[PDB]
């Protein structure tokens, strides 16, 4: 069902991931910014991991093959970009960053 | 523990330094107190000034020692004496640093007694800083050539010093 | 590099500029600044002519303090020049000029 | 300005006594390192390390007899006469100089010499 | 020196430290002590300056 | 514990230069040696107190002692060199002229 | 930013004119052609001119000496007492220097070298009396003092000067090393150095009980340099 | 003299940090994920 | 004090720095600004924060 | 980090436990020259400017022109340095 | 650009870690002080979790070892 938060998964989606949890992104690190201590930044975080684990829901949903050789790939290469264009590519073209 | 073997061996190899009869020993000595040493520098994370103490400490300063004292041919009998006529006086003067010295610390950072619980849990993780790391060395030379480039400069005015020095009082000119 | 030219001891005199550029003070040098450096640079070359006589360098010696000379004239002369810009050193000239151009 | 104490004769002439060993070991450490070691015995270890012990108890003796009999007369003379002043102490001084350095120097004018000096030294106090 | 002299100066450095390091234990464990010490110090010239500076 | 056991390791390097310049009345050139010994444990105090302190002073001040250090060694062994040039020797019986 | 380094222009030129009397008396004293002439007295003159060329630039820019001081505030700090300081210093440095020509020329000391090293001590105490920093102190007073160690030997095949010069050397080493170590501890014990952050963390407080010790005895090691330096009894006998 | 240190020759670090407090080695590191 | 940290960020204990410098500055009576200067010297040594970690390990090790 | 350094000392220990069993196995079956000294100082000195380069180097893209030329002052004063002992005849061997 | 592209990628994923991190850690805190009010019981003047700067501001726990991070 829902893919791992690995490493390799939140890697491998990053782009996806800023262009689709900006606003919560940004809020998070403004309150962040405002106070280090975590147990006053919970809820921001709480709408930053929902935001996260939807996309990556709806991602698994919309090209799975895709997105499991680029993620494999990915942690193959512990997550280096390079050595991962074509897969990157493939999964791209089927799920656009839009 | 680690700590404890690194400490054991500069202890016996500084004592050597300052025991061993012949000086062509206390100087071999005296490089493995700087190996140590070094060791001690990669534990903190220091690896520029751990390289750096092996490269100007052992590869120039000691091998400018060692250079001198093996071209000086020094017999014992020149700079022997038995030293147990001193245990006395080294033992006031090593007890009283000892005492005051070794503790320096003890009442303003006062050790953290380690307890039967896992504390680990409780180191806090801030990923902020660790999206692009620095290393010591660009760390230091981030500071060195910009905001303090005046102690910089007056540093290689001290070496000009040394090589003047070394020249006009050593030259022979054949 | 952040920089900042402000000084401990306010300036006593109208500032015309608060930081000229080099070239703005050497074009300020007034005829005071070019005695001043004429005179530091004939004395250093004298010096340096007649303490060359004994070692038998005269010349070198003569062309040694010019270059010392010319240095620190140069050095004293933009000194007075940037002072008076600045507001540090009296400065009607500077101030004559600044509210005509 | 002096309310800091317990205080004690007899425990104070015998912690001068200890004062005076402490500090007269440590003169003598000082003493017989600062010497050479004779030229008959720059090969040999141990008779260097027994001159520097005798040293060292020597001295530790002669100023645990001048730490101790100064303050043990000093309370000795403000007990029976029962006053306080730097007379009492002067006196205690004097006999002190006197008597330990005079043992140790075996010359009567040294000991005036000595009892003298501490007292003045008393006295400032 | 030889080899095994330098080892056994090795291994005596060793439990000398080991001890340094029960020294340092024993110094923590007394930290409350001294505060309170230093407390009751504190409170009793406190009150001396005090009781003096009524006259 | 880990502070005070740094500390005193470069301690004892300090306490080792105190007791060479004790113990080496007839050898100056150890002397010198134990001179050094006090320098690298300054040096090792001023990296330390950087970590400890989450500060980049310590640092600097290290890598400029290090060079004070290197210039420090060159003169005193030019010194050393011309004194066994002047003497052919380098016991301390020709070195106590100067005196009173 | 040329600007900036008016608060500088007085040790720029005294360093700049010592590399040019450097160079100059290396490149004649080798010369055949003008039969390696002695070149003390020639390099004490010119030195000498630049050492009262130095004054007319420190003593004429009394308020610019002040420029830019945030930006040359972690460096070192100017101010009246350091104006007049440096001022008696390059004083007694000319006169010094104007007390050596006889002994240059009738002893026959042809070391030119002995009166850079005097101009760059001179440049070394000009920085110890405008530092702010305990960092920049130390640098100041090595400068200083591996310059006379070189000096104190000069005359290289005399028994006497090379004694002065071991017996310097050795006794300079340790004294230093005591200072470093002082200064180690007062920075490990406060995290700073700079002068302004070591008053206001000491003021209000000195001996309070909860005394820091470490401070306590960075503060007497400093003191030990120092007295040997000022040549204070017990740390006299060097001198 | 009272109070020396709040005399504005003494708070010379009050007013030249502020100018460095962008620069790359001194700055919060969440200064650099929303700028 | 300084700010420059040892891995190229804002120093550990700065802010506490520039908080009691800021208060000093205008603090006639540096007695007023002992807290700040104490919570600077605690973020420098933790010495307050390990000594009570200390207390609840020896009542632990007192009730065992 | 310093991860990396273990393998390091774990090669080290073998290489050393390799040469003593190279070394063990057949076990079975009065004139000083200053110039010296001289080389000697002079490689401190240049050590030392390497030693100040490396942090220079690699910081080169962010102390931009600032950083160049204090370091180019630097090595203006090392190098004054270096044609003084050239012309003393430092470098000559013969 | 390649190492822009990394540290883009490392920023875009920073607030679900960090947000991770912090959850785990305010249990982990809850977990301790429960622990320390147990072990506390019956010490007279004691505060649990009291917080040992003056301004109040949030730090970490002091760890104790001079530099943990690199190892
Ligand atoms: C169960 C397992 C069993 C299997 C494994 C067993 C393994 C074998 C055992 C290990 C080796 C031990 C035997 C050593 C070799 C002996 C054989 C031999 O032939 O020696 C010849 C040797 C002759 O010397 P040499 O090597 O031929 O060199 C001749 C010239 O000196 C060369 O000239 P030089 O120029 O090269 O050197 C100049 C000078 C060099 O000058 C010196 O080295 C100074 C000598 C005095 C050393 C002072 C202590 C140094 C050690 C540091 C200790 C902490 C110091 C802290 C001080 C700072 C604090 C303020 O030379 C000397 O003075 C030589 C003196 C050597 C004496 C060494 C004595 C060491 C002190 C021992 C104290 C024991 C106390 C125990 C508790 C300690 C407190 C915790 O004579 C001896 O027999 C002495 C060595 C035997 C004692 C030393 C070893 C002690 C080890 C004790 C066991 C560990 C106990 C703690 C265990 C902790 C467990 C938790
Ligand atoms: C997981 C780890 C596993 C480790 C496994 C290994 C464990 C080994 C345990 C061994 C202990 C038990 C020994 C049982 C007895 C063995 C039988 C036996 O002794 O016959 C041997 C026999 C001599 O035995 P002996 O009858 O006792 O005679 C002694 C003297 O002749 C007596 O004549 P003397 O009285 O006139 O003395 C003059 C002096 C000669 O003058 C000297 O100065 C001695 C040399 C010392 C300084 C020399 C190095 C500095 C010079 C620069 C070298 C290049 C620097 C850069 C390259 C290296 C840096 C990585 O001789 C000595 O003082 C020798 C003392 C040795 C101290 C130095 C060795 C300790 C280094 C630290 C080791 C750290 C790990 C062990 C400790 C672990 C924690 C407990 O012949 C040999 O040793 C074969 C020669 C080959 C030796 C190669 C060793 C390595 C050399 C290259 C590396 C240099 C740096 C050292 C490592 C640096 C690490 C960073
Ligand atoms: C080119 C020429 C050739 C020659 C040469 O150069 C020149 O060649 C050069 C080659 C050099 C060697 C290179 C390499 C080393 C290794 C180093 O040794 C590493 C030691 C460090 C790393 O050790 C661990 O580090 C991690 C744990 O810390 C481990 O991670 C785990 O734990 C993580 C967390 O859960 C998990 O997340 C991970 O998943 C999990 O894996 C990791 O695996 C492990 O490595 C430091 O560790 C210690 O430090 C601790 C703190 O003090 C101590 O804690 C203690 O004290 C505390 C209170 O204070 C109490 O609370 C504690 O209870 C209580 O235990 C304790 O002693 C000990 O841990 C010692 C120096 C040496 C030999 C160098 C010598 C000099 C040379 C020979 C040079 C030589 C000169
Ligand atoms: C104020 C300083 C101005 C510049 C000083 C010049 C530096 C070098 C001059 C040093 C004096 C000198 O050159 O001495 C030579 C000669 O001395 C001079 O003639 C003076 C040289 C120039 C100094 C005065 C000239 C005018 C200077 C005015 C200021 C410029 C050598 O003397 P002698 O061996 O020939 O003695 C023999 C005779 O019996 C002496 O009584
Ligand atoms: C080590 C060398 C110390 C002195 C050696 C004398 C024998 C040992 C006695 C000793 O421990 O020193 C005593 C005497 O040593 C001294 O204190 C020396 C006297 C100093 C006076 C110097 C006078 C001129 C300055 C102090 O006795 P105590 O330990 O019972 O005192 C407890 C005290 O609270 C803390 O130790
Ligand atoms: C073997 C090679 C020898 C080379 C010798 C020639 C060069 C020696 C150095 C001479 C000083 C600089 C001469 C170069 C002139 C061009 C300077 C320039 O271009 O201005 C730049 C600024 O250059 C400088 O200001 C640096 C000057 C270097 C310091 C030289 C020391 C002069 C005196 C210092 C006094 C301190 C006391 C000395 C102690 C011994 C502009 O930079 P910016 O303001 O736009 O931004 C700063 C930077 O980009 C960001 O970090
Ligand atoms: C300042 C920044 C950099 C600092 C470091 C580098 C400084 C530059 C190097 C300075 C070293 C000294 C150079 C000396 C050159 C002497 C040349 C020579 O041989 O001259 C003889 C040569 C020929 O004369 P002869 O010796 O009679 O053969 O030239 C002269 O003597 C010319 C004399 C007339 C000059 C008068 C005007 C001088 C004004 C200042 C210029
Ligand atoms: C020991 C240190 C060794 C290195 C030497 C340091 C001093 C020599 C600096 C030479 C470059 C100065 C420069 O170009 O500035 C003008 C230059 C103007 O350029 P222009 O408008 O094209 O003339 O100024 C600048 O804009 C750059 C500022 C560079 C920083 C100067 C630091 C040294 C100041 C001391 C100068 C002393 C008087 C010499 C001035 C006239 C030189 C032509």
């Amino acid at each position: 069902g829902n893919p791992i938060p690995t490493s390799a998964v939140l890697t491998a989606s990053a782009k996806h991931i800023g262009m689709r949890c900006m606003p919560e992104n940004v809020a998070f690190l403004k309150c962040k910014k405002n106070d280090p201590n975590p147990e006053k930044c919970l809820d921001k975080g709480r709408d930053v991991t929902r935001c996260v684990l939807g996309l990556l829901k709806d991602l698994h949903q919309k090209c799975q093959k895709e997105m499991d050789d680029y993620v494999g790939c990915m942690y193959y290469y512990t997550n280096e970009f390079d050595l991962c264009r074509k897969e990157q590519e493939a999964f791209e073209k089927v799920c656009p960053l839009k | 523990m680690i700590l404890s073997v690194l400490s054991s061996l500069a202890l016996v190899s500084g004592l050597m330094v300052v025991r061993a009869k012949n000086p062509v020993h206390s100087v071999l000595f005296f490089i493995l107190v700087f190996c140590d040493t070094s060791g001690l520098l990669l534990l903190l994370g220091l690896d520029f000034f751990a390289m750096i103490f092996l490269v100007v400490y052992i590869g120039a300063i000691a091998v400018l020692f060692l250079f001198v004292v093996m071209m000086f041919h020094i017999q014992i009998a020149e700079i022997h004496e038995e030293v147990l006529r001193y245990l006395p006086v080294s033992g006031i003067i090593g007890l009283i640093f000892w005492w005051e010295m070794f503790f320096i610390l003890d009442n303003e950072s006062i050790p953290l007694l380690p307890t039967q619980r896992n504390t680990t849990s409780l180191r806090y993780t801030v990923y902020a800083g660790k999206v692009r790391s620095w290393t010591n060395l660009e760390t230091l030379g981030n500071l060195l050539y910009t905001y303090y480039f005046v102690w910089f400069l007056v540093s290689s005015l001290i070496l000009l010093v040394a090589m003047i020095g070394a020249i006009v009082l050593t030259m022979h000119r054949t | 590099m952040n920089t900042d030219i402000t000084a401990l001891e306010k300036a006593q005199y109208p500032v015309v500029d608060r930081n000229p550029a080099f070239t703005k003070v050497v074009g300020n040098f007034s005829t005071l600044d070019y005695l001043r450096f004429s005179t530091i640079t004939g004395i250093s070359v004298t010096v340096g002519y007649l303490s060359g006589i004994k070692p038998g360098i005269k010349g070198p010696s003569m062309v040694t303090g010019g270059l010392i000379g010319l240095m620190g004239g140069f050095m004293y002369a933009y000194q007075n020049s940037a002072g008076r810009l600045m507001g540090f050193f009296p400065n009607d000239g500077e101030v004559a000029s600044y509210q005509k151009r | 300005r002096y309310l800091e104490e317990e205080d004690g004769p007899l425990m104070k002439t015998i912690k001068g006594s200890i004062t005076g060993f402490g500090a007269g070991t440590i003169y003598g450490t000082i003493l017989a390192t600062w010497k050479d070691v004779p030229r008959v015995e720059r090969n040999v270890a141990l008779p260097g390390l027994i001159r520097t012990l005798k040293m060292m108890g020597t001295h530790g003796l002669t100023f645990a007899a001048i730490g101790g009999v100064y303050i043990g007369v000093e309370q000795l003379v403000q007990n029976f006469r029962s006053k306080r002043d730097f007379y009492n102490g002067a006196i205690g001084g004097f006999v002190a100089g006197a008597s330990v350095l005079g043992y140790r120097a075996r010359s009567i004018p040294t000991a005036i010499a000595a009892g003298a000096t501490l007292a003045v030294t008393s006295a400032l106090i | 020196v030889k080899v095994l002299t330098y080892f056994g100066m090795t291994l005596a450095a060793f439990a000398f430290w080991q001890s340094m390091d029960k020294v340092h234990v024993w110094i923590a464990l007394h930290q409350d002590e001294k505060q309170e010490r230093m407390e009751k110090e504190a409170e009793v010239r406190r009150v001396r300056a005090e009781l003096l500076r009524k006259a | 514990m880990d502070l005070i056991k740094y500390f005193t390791f470069s301690m004892i390097i300090f306490i080792l230069g105190i007791w060479g310049i004790l113990l080496n009345r007839r050898n100056i050139l150890i002397m010198l040696m134990s001179i050094e010994l006090m320098l690298l444990a300054v040096n090792l105090n001023f990296l330390v107190f950087s970590v400890s302190l989450d500060d980049m002073m310590g640092q600097v001040f290290a890598l400029l002692v290090l060079t004070v250090a290197a210039a420090e060694s060159a003169i005193g062994l030019a010194i050393f060199v011309i004194t066994f040039r002047v003497r052919g020797t380098i016991a301390v019986e020709f070195i106590n002229s100067i005196q009173g | 930013m040329f600007n900036l380094f008016l608060a500088v222009f007085p040790e720029i030129f005294i360093i700049n004119a010592t590399f040019i009397l450097l160079i100059h008396g290396v490149v004649f004293s080798t010369s055949k052609k003008y039969d390696y002439p002695p070149l003390a007295s020639n390099v004490g003159w010119l030195g000498l001119l630049s050492v009262l060329i130095t004054l007319l630039l420190l003593a004429a820019g009394a308020p610019l000496l002040t420029i830019a001081h945030l930006f040359w505030n972690n460096l070192f700090r100017r101010d009246n007492f350091t104006y007049f300081c440096q001022i008696f210093l390059l004083l007694s440095t000319a006169g010094t220097i104007s007390m050596c020509f006889d002994f240059f020329d009738q002893e026959r000391f042809d070391a030119f070298e002995f009166i850079v090293l005097i101009l760059l001590s001179t440049c070394g105490m000009l920085f110890m009396i405008s530092a702010y920093d305990l960092i920049a102190m130390y640098l100041a007073i090595e400068l200083q003092s591996l310059c006379f160690y070189v000096i104190a030997a000069s005359k290289r095949k005399s028994e006497f000067s090379t004694e002065a010069g071991l017996k310097y050397l050795i006794l300079g080493a340790f004294s230093s090393g005591i200072l470093l170590f002082g200064c180690s501890m007062i920075y490990g014990s406060t995290g700073a150095t700079h002068f302004d952050q070591l008053a206001k963390i000491l003021t209000g407080y000195e001996i309070t009980g909860a005394r820091s010790s470490g401070i306590f005895m960075g503060i007497l090691f400093i003191a030990v340099g120092f007295l040997f330096k000022i040549t204070a009894v017990p740390f006299h006998m060097w001198a | 003299p009272y109070g020396f240190w709040t005399f504005e020759r003494h708070n010379a670090q009050l007013r030249w940090d502020p100018q460095i407090s962008q620069v790359a080695g001194r700055r919060d590191p969440y200064d650099d994920l929303l700028e | 004090a300084s700010g420059w940290g040892i891995t190229g960020n804002k120093g550990r204990c700065y802010d506490f720095w520039m908080d009691f410098s800021e208060c000093m500055s205008h603090c006639r009576e540096p007695k007023d600004c002992t807290l700040l200067r104490e919570d600077y010297l605690e973020c420098l040594h933790h010495s307050k924060e390990f000594q009570r970690r200390n207390r609840i390990y020896k009542e632990e090790q007192r009730k065992l | 980090m310093m991860l990396e350094f273990a393998p390091i000392f774990i090669y080290l220990v073998i290489s050393l436990l390799v040469s003593l069993i190279l070394l063990g196995v057949p076990f079975l079956f009065s004139r000083f020259d200053i110039r010296f000294y001289l080389v000697s100082i002079l490689f401190l000195i240049f050590d030392l400017e390497v030693t100040f380069f490396f942090p220079w180097a690699v910081s080169l893209n962010k102390i931009d022109l600032f950083g160049f030329w204090s370091m180019m002052a630097f090595l203006f004063i090392l190098t004054i340095g270096f044609l003084y002992e050239w012309k003393r005849g430092a470098l000559d061997w013969e | 650009a390649l190492k822009e592209e990394k540290y883009a990628a490392r920023r875009t994923i920073l607030p679900i870690l960090q947000a991770e991190e912090d959850e785990r850690f305010v249990s982990e805190w809850k977990k301790y002080l429960e622990y320390e009010a147990d072990v506390m019981k019956d010490v007279p003047g004691w505060k649990v979790g009291e917080n040992v700067y003056n301004s109040g501001r949030w730090m970490p726990p002091a760890t104790g070892e001079l530099r943990p991070d690199v190892w």
